[PDB]
């Protein structure tokens, strides 16, 4: 019972990850046992190692140590298999699937993060097009300036023959600006379409994440119950 | 029978496996959307008198051949006599970068514009300063236009960028100080180790401290080179080495004794001392043994060439730095009488399934690296679609309780898991307090952080748009609320001791309240001590906390407890604060391998951080800073502010010094593509490049030849992916003659060491290989005088597609190692090979010439039917024979006890014949460690992985059969267990090392736990006689036999 106890570093933190504000354990000898309240590693009154820890599980740290104002949680499934074997092969199911899991978002992280830059590219080269496009819409305009001056001076000389290859060049100007311009929105909506799945991306990371965490969360017990028993951490390997 | 009939219905016929082996993508080259433009491309010529001619050009033509052409060709065209003389006319264009680049340098090829749709304006230089619009230089090395950053917002960043220039004069200032020396000494600083002293094995290779140089010298035309072969002491200096070599170079039959002499000193000054075969120089007054050169000529068993080289013919080759300053040049917190309250208001961009979902919140959480309050959440309400919260969180903490570094870490989470996350600062870089209505952008979760808040993570805003915006709202306090001075914290300190010191005795009991004034036990004193040694990954007890922060006027007595006594310190409680700024302000400097620690994530306070600055100032040497350039590089992410005072050590070191500053260039230009620290890095590499003189041009030739190799390879990996090796081959050989490559890719400096040089490609040499990540095996001519002396040919493979930083990484711990085994005094040869990353997921990897993988000595020496565990001693014996077999094997030896402690103690990966190399003189290494820290246990392992088969164990021990029973090994495991032990006791370097990385986004280093496996390792929680055991322990079980006593 005081063994036993229920409760009684590395392995300690990864029994601690993600617990919540007053969740606890008891943990060189030629040194100082470990109180580990998370949130915190911990004198004169002595009158009290089961007796010290029920004390302070229903009261809080405050009067103890000034700033500890939190007090709470002490840490059953496995299908309650009595099996060993059994409880072994599971093991095995749910780190396959908890791994099969991790794949799926890994490749998933990488696609957002792609998709991330992808789409700023993408952004990035309108902004290129709406410049080119402004210096075409430069051009069609630079060149109605000196073109219809040397429209009304002289006029008679070279007359259609000089005004038509001046009318054809500014045709090819306009007409290169329409194509710009249509490759331009022709990027924009392949943006939304990339934004779109981009969307859905993180949407399913997020449905992923939770499930993830169980699966590792089972797991770990499965994991632990075993260990309990036998203490055989040679035999966990195939699984 | 085999799957009990079990269909899967979902499977689908075709579908990654198959052929998974290159992750990393993309980019556009150069042209948009297309890696390599076409090799007779047209472009559109946009004319000043608004006519659109369009050339047929060839891809790789030169900007004055295309002016040329344009204006011949506009003859043709209507509008004539409108135009100029061609040569009062510039090119211009919209660039990838989607700016509008001038295009001045018209010996400039159109493929490496960089241009967008292929036309080019013409039009008249704009702005009488050209001069001053090359910046486009800086533009390129970069590798992002500056013109982006003058139209940026934030003062912090236009600040920087004008504040900063204080530190680039102040170098080039250094630089200008002794002209022409200095110049050279920044260009080619001395390239020394450490100590002068001498490890015993190195000194015990010089017959009473004496080696055989060679100092080489040139006479006319050139050609005939003569030797001069010295014997001279090991710590004689250049100078004397230089008089010698002229008293060989000019004794004669013509020449009496004095009349030497007086030969002698007008001759001795005028030269200086090279190394043969790269550009490497010994300018100043070491020991000649303390160059890094020679002392490897000694461990090498070589005979080092010098070369006597006149000053005029070095102050030749250095041009002018010449420096230009750019065209770019309240109510104290303590008065505030409220608690924290934070106003959350809503987050727009959440992507999430109401399918799988019930509820979204926003938790938040006040910080230091560790928190100073209860952490909160707020009510789960408006979930999934709709998300909105009006509510103040009301903090439990007063606002002068908040310290100068404090930071909000705030994450929407689904019901328990988070979806994004981000962290502000609650002051500003001008010590400002936040107040109104902010807007930030979120990150979201990576792969390690299970944890629901991440208080590690970056410090700001995304700039990536498109993600969950939440915006929120801070307490107004009718005026700007600024931090106390540092009169004021010093005041108020003054007085937090004076008020302590008239308290009553049965006050105490409160146990923070050192009653031992000025005596105290000795029991108390030594359990001190007790705590510095104590690595920093070993939690301390609030006890032992207390314990520290009473004391802590007898802890100025161990400096080095102080990253103890820091953490010790209640920062939520502005007393404590306000005194503990008041110790740091003047306490004794501590090792900067000490020191280190403070510029981690756990210590943000700008106090410390300061203190942490002046002891590298003081402690640390040039020498030492290039070799943790990474981890203080890496450590810029957590300061809290652009402008500090690391960044502006680092700047002028690097301006200092331009082989710190070689690398300083690369490991930020590697980490450009991290939007993370895009901005931070981008604007400090402007100031590097302004301010660093000629290197600018070196730096962009290097720059320019990554870039082909990034767009080669690129091609190669996707368009050209299911072709012969022959197709590729001929693609690649095809390419790379193009005079565009030939230009970018020949007389340039190696970014793995600026000191060697490029010159031709020798492009037959040159090659793929097999591996599907396709990297290029390049190999150039060393275009050395003393080619011949050196290495004639240079190789080195660039390998895109692969994260090289974890690799880069361990090969640092590595090289740290050796120095650590060296100097002790323990000869194992490690070779930690050059590996650079210069980008994402883009590096280089140094050759080692002679050397194969232990399956290709299997692979030659196989016999024709269906290897033998003697192969290896057998391809040994077979390349050293004689006396020079049992000193290779020593080497052998040596090596393989080294490697197999690294390999343990990082835990990298599983070790097999085609990632261990051995070399012909008998040398093992390691290559491709992949997952550093045993990043596969995420799937108390404590792994062996350099597990010493029957290969190597036959030629540890000669020939012999059962080699566990020899002396031969009984020697080799001594010298694993000395090695061993040697790096626990700098186990709080290897720790801090590794938490100065948590900065990258390396997945191996996401939070401490991860660094927590070299503690287990190292096992650093027992005393050293069981860790020897615990280490025998754990070598004997993965051999099957051979370990105790
Ligand atoms: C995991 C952890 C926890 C605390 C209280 N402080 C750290 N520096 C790290």
């Amino acid at each position: 019972s005081l063994q036993d106890a229920e409760w009684y570093r590395e392995e300690v933190n990864e029994k601690l990850r993600d617990t919540a504000d007053g969740t606890f354990l008891v943990r060189t000898k030629m040194h100082g046992y470990t109180l580990t309240l998370r949130k915190k590693l911990i004198s004169d009154p002595l009158t009290f190692v089961v007796e010290l820890i029920n004390h302070y599980r229903n009261e809080s740290l405050a009067q103890y140590n000034p700033k500890l104002d939190v007090k709470l949680y002490p840490v059953d499934q496995v299908v309650k298999e009595d099996n060993i074997e059994a409880v072994g092969k599971k093991l095995h199911e749910y780190n396959t699937q908890f791994q099969e899991k991790s794949r799926e978002y890994d490749r998933l992280y990488e696609e957002y993060t792609r998709t991330s830059q992808e789409i700023q590219m993408k952004r990035t080269a309108i902004e290129a097009f709406n410049e080119t496009i402004k210096i075409f819409e430069e051009q069609c305009q630079t060149q109605e300036r000196y073109s219809k001056e040397y429209i009304e001076k002289f006029k008679r000389e070279g007359n259609e023959k000089e005004i038509q290859r001046i009318m054809h060049n500014y045709d090819k100007l306009k007409s290169r600006i329409s194509e710009i311009i249509d490759s331009r929105r022709r990027l924009e909506e392949d943006l939304k379409k990339q934004a779109a799945e981009y969307r859905e991306i993180d949407k399913r990371m997020n449905s992923i994440k939770p499930d993830l965490i169980q699966l590792r969360k089972t797991r770990d017990q499965y994991l632990m119950w075993l260990t309990q028993k036998g203490v055989r951490q040679k035999k966990l390997n195939e699984w | 029978s085999y799957y009990h009939h079990h269909h899967h219905h979902d499977y689908d016929i075709p579908t990654q496996g198959a052929m998974g082996s290159m992750p990393p993508r993309p980019s556009s080259g150069e042209l948009w959307g297309i890696h390599l433009m076409p090799p007779r491309i047209l472009v559109e010529c946009l004319l000043p008198n608004g006519m659109i001619v369009t050339l047929e050009c060839l891809r790789e033509a030169t900007l004055i051949t295309i002016k040329h052409e344009l204006f011949k060709e506009a003859r043709k065209y209507p509008l004539h006599q409108l135009l100029q003389d061609e040569s009062s006319y510039i090119f211009v264009s919209v660039t990838q970068e989607a700016e509008r680049e001038e295009f001045f340098d018209e010996t400039r090829r159109l493929c490496d514009l960089r241009l967008f749709q292929p036309f080019l304006k013409v039009i008249e230089p704009v702005g009488n300063r050209e001069e001053k619009i090359l910046n486009r230089e800086i533009g390129f090395a970069i590798g992002m236009p500056v013109c982006e950053f003058d139209m940026v917002k934030d003062p912090e960043v236009q600040d920087f960028r004008r504040n900063i220039l204080n530190v680039c004069k102040e170098a080039v200032d250094l630089r200008d100080l002794n002209s022409p020396h200095s110049r050279a000494m920044y260009v080619y600083p001395p390239n020394v180790e450490s100590s002068p002293e001498l490890p015993k094995h190195i000194y015990n290779k010089l017959d009473k401290g004496q080696i055989i140089v060679v100092i080489w010298v040139i006479v006319s035309p050139n050609n005939d080179k003569q030797k001069y072969t010295l014997k001279i002491n090991h710590d004689c200096v250049p100078e004397q080495v230089i008089a010698e070599a002229i008293r060989k170079k000019t004794r004669s039959m013509l020449l009496s004794s004095e009349q030497l002499k007086l030969c002698v000193l007008e001759y001795q000054g005028k030269y200086i001392l090279k190394v043969c075969g790269c550009d490497e120089y010994f300018l100043e007054k070491y020991p000649l043994s303390q160059y890094k050169y020679i002392r490897s000529c000694i461990m090498l068993g070589r005979m080092p060439n010098l070369m006597l080289m006149a000053k005029e013919s070095l102050y030749s080759q250095l041009p002018m730095d010449c420096f230009t300053m750019p065209s770019y040049s309240t109510k104290s917190l303590w008065v505030i009488n409220s608690a924290l309250r934070i106003k959350i208001l809503c987050a727009t961009y959440v992507n999430v399934n109401i399918r799988d979902i019930d509820k979204i919140y926003v938790r938040t959480g006040i910080y230091h690296g560790g928190e100073p309050l209860c952490d909160n959440v707020n009510t789960q309400r408006v979930p999934c679609s709709n998300p909105r919260w009006n509510e103040w969180l009301n903090y439990d903490i007063y606002i002068p309780d908040l310290p100068r570094a404090a930071r909000l870490c705030l994450s929407i989470c689904s019901v328990h898991c988070p979806l994004a996350w981000g962290n502000i600062n609650l002051f500003d870089y001008t010590d400002t307090l936040v107040s109104g209505k902010m807007a930030l952008n979120l990150w979201p979760v990576p792969h390690g952080l299970e944890d629901l808040l991440n208080p590690i993570g970056v410090t700001g805003s995304n700039p990536n748009k498109e993600t969950p915006c939440l915006e929120l709202e801070f307490d107004w306090f009718s005026s700007v609320v600024k931090f106390p001075d540092m009169s004021v914290i010093e005041e108020h300190a003054n007085w937090s001791v004076s008020r302590e010191a008239g308290f009553s005795y049965s006050h105490a009991g409160l146990s923070n309240r050192l009653a031992r004034d000025n005596e105290l036990r000795e029991n108390d004193k030594e359990q001190l001590k007790a705590i510095s040694t104590r690595d920093p990954l070993s939690e301390i007890t609030e006890q032992e906390k207390d314990f520290l922060w009473s004391h802590r006027h007898y802890c100025v007595t161990i400096p080095e407890i102080l990253p103890k006594l820091l953490l010790s310190v209640k920062w939520n409680s502005r007393d404590e604060v306000a005194q503990m700024y008041c110790l740091v302000k003047d306490w004794p400097p501590i090792k900067p391998e000490q020191a280190m620690e403070l510029l981690d994530c756990n210590y943000p306070d700008p106090m410390v951080r300061g203190f942490a600055v002046r002891c590298l100032e003081k402690y640390l040497t040039d020498d030492k800073l290039s070799q943790y350039l990474i981890q203080l590089v890496q450590v810029l992410k957590y300061e809290q502010y652009l402008d500090n005072l690391l960044v502006r050590f680092l700047l002028k070191k690097a301006l200092t010094n331009q082989r710190i500053g070689h690398f300083f260039f690369w490991h930020l230009k590697s980490e450009m593509h991290n939007k993370t620290v895009s901005q931070r890095f981008g604007l400090l590499l402007e100031s590097y490049c302004r301010a660093c003189g000629m290197y600018l041009k070196h730096l962009n030739r290097q720059v320019e030849a990554m870039e082909k190799l990034i767009n080669l390879t690129d091609i190669l990996k996707q368009e050209k992916k299911d072709e012969t090796q022959k197709v590729q081959m001929k693609f690649l050989v095809e390419q790379m003659r193009r005079p565009d490559f030939m230009d970018a890719l020949q007389g340039f400096l190696s970014p793995l060491n600026p000191a060697h040089q490029l010159g031709n490609l020798r492009l037959e040499e040159c090659r793929i290989m097999s591996s599907a990540k396709r990297p290029l095996w390049l190999n150039w001519e060393n275009p050395d005088i003393m080619s011949e002396l050196l290495f004639q040919n240079n190789e080195i493979i660039f390998k895109n597609g692969d994260d090289l930083r974890q690799d880069m990484l361990t090969l640092q711990i590595i090289r740290i190692m050796e120095n650590i085994w060296q100097n002790q005094g323990l000869d194992l040869r490690m070779l930690p090979y050059g590996c650079l990353s210069i980008g994402d997921c883009v590096g280089l990897i140094e050759v080692v010439r002679n050397s194969h993988t232990i399956m290709q000595i299997q692979c030659k020496g196989g016999l024709k039917g269906a290897f033998n565990s003697h192969t290896l001693h057998q391809w040994l014996k077979d390349k050293n024979k004689g006396e020079i077999y049992d000193a290779a094997i020593d080497l052998f030896t040596r090596s393989c006890a080294g490697y197999c402690v690294a390999t343990f103690i990082l835990g990298i990966g599983d070790r097999h014949n085609s990632n261990i190399m051995v070399k012909d003189d008998g040398q093992l290494f390691h290559i491709d460690f992949g997952h550093f820290l045993d990043h596969k246990k995420k799937k108390k392992r404590e792994r062996v992985p350099f597990v010493l088969t029957q290969d190597f164990l036959i030629v540890i021990s000669k020939g012999a059969q059962e080699c566990t029973k020899t002396r031969e090994f009984e020697r080799f495991q001594e010298m694993c267990y000395k090695a061993y032990l040697a790096i626990r006791q700098h186990a709080n370097l290897f720790i801090n090392l590794f938490s100065m990385m948590l900065g990258s986004g390396m997945p191996e280093l996401q939070s401490f736990d991860d660094i927590a496996y070299i503690r287990k390792t190292l096992a650093l929680d027992k005393t050293e006689q069981e860790a020897l055991e615990y280490f025998m322990k754990q070598m004997n079980d993965a051999h099957h036999g051979g370990w105790t006593t």
